[PDB]
């Protein structure tokens, strides 16, 4: 019955999938990014969306 | 077999009520966490 | 964006800033609010103090 962790699991997962980065991407970064809920610091206009 | 099937009925009822309690408590805890963060920011701004 | 222009300047005696602050203190409760309200209160106080 219990299958998700709050709403972060889907958000963290689908941020992780579309990440366009070849490195580590620690889960702490995904957790702090996907758990803002107060300010829109991490959501902004991105004209460049692919690796240069 | 009747006792065991009644045991499963009570077990499943307790299971469902436990999950209802778990969802209620988790929802309350998440709401309290977000509210606490907002209140902390508000208090810091007001104090400054 | 508004503050600092010819229309809404910094200063203590402007009427517009007083009206803005009057509304901000109306909504502000400091117990269960959006953080933007407190941020506005602080920013408006700072801009009111700027001569």
């Amino acid at each position: 019955k219990s299958i998700v962790i709050t709403s972060n699991t889907v958000a963290k997962s689908e941020l992780q999938k579309s990440i366009k980065f070849s490195g580590s991407i620690p889960e702490i970064y995904l957790d702090v990014v996907t758990k803002e809920t107060i300010s829109d610091k991490y959501k902004d206009w991105h004209f460049i969306s692919k690796n240069c | 077999q009747e006792e065991v099937i009644a045991l499963f009925e009570k077990c499943r009822n307790k299971y469902k009520e436990g999950q209802k309690k778990y969802m209620e408590i988790d929802e309350a805890l998440n709401r309290l966490h977000n509210s606490l963060k907002a209140r902390d920011q508000n208090y810091k701004n007001a104090e400054k | 964006t508004m503050y600092g222009s010819k229309f809404i300047p910094f200063g203590p005696k402007c009427q517009v800033t007083e009206y803005f602050k009057d509304c901000i203190l109306d909504i502000s409760n400091e117990t269960t609010n959006d953080v933007e309200i407190s941020i506005l209160k602080g920013i408006l106080n700072l801009f009111s103090k700027i001569r």
